[PDB]
């Protein structure tokens, strides 16, 4: 059981470790999105003027 | 969300195992006086005959 | 700028795809890590018996 519990925490250290890291993966995509974003609203206001 | 429920399982895993330990000490306490009962009982025939 | 709202594009789409494949790799370890943790619930149910 003590084996089991070290397992469990060990896949459990092993899933938050990577996410803990994964979530960056979203907010980079979240940068990116404001980038692209921006990019977008920067060519309009050109095209505008 | 998965990472915190894999903990939450770590966290219960690790509270079993530790119940199993407790069980198993009280298991061997049990074993313990069995020994001595027995190794009294042993006694007692020696005393009977 | 469509050209740098491409390559932003680009790295959104690769940060998907990690992100996607951390959600699978967590929810298989929390799959795990429950798992490991019955297992070690049926040992502590065992060492209760």
């Amino acid at each position: 059981a003590a084996d089991y519990a070290d397992e469990s925490a060990a896949h459990a250290g092993d899933s938050a470790a990577y996410a803990a890291t994964a979530k960056r993966n979203a907010q980079a995509a979240q940068e990116a999105a404001k980038t692209a974003t921006a990019a977008v609203t920067k060519a309009n206001e050109i095209f505008k003027l | 969300g998965a990472a915190a429920d894999a903990a939450t399982a770590a966290e219960k895993a690790e509270a079993s195992a530790a119940q199993a330990k407790q069980h198993a000490a009280d298991a061997d306490a049990s074993a313990d006086a069995a020994t001595r009962s027995a190794a009294d009982a042993a006694a007692s025939a020696a005393t009977a005959r | 700028l469509i050209k740098q709202a491409e390559l932003a594009g680009k790295q959104a789409d690769d940060a998907r795809k990690t992100a996607e494949e951390s959600s699978k790799k967590a929810v298989d370890a929390s799959q795990l890590a429950k798992e490991a943790a019955q297992k070690a619930a049926e040992e502590t149910e065992a060492a209760k018996d």
